[PDB]
């Protein structure tokens, strides 16, 4: 059972491409934050999401679980905010890996 | 909350151009669903997934 | 009725050969997205090929 | 009534001949698998058949 926290690295990639190719080297105990949409630039500094943003999270698995994640598994998890209601995770893995970028949910 | 369940966006046809050795331009047609209030194209973003990209 | 044009050669740095399968989404600000699937044909014949 | 299972021997005979003359000596409780056609080599290892093998 693994608890994470915020990591001191982010990006302002609103216009660029290749999500898996920029600033992914500050992992192994934290997650990383990317911004996809922000009109009134309220999330560029100090991480405040207003009504209508879009933010992606990147987590590394190999350097945080000390191993891998094989197929035919079932994993739950929660993303508890400070005071709201959590979103629940379920990504029961497919039985075959084909391409270099697989969908999970 | 009614505006979120009401609105939508409906794709109705995708064509592509070729002419040197391989496809290099895509054209996507588009039309709003018939309950949407006001779709604003200044803030709509397209994701694509190919070859680990 | 609004059409979109995207260039592939100067955005993927390469090409898009046949017998592939690509997904994607066109998320609006607050609505529901439309899903893309244009699994390519096995032969290119003309200078303007249909995909979906 | 005989139930079989997968056997730990296969072959990549895509181009060769004489189906009844290569690696037929690991039988008597299992079956053996030969590959005749695979474009995107998704069945060469770990036995996954995609659309068209």
């Amino acid at each position: 059972s693994v608890v994470l926290g915020y990591g001191g690295n982010q990006d302002m990639s609103s216009g660029n491409s290749s999500v898996f190719s920029n600033d992914t080297g500050a992992t192994a105990t934290t997650f990383q934050v990317n911004i996809l949409q922000d009109y009134d630039d309220s999330a560029v500094d100090n991480a405040v999401i207003n009504k209508g943003d879009a933010v992606a999270l990147i987590v590394d698995v190999n350097a945080s679980f000390a191993g891998e994640i094989p197929e035919r598994t079932a994993i739950s998890g929660k993303v508890q905010p400070e005071f709201g209601a959590p979103g629940v995770i379920s990504f029961t893995t497919p039985a075959s890996y084909t391409t270099t970028l697989v969908e999970l949910q | 909350s009614t505006e979120q369940v009401a609105s939508g966006l409906l794709i109705n046809g995708i064509t592509g151009s070729v002419g040197t050795s391989d496809v290099k331009l895509l054209a996507i047609y588009l039309a709003p669903n018939a309950g949407s209030s006001a779709i604003d194209l200044a803030q709509t973003k397209v994701m694509l997934d190919y070859n680990g990209k």
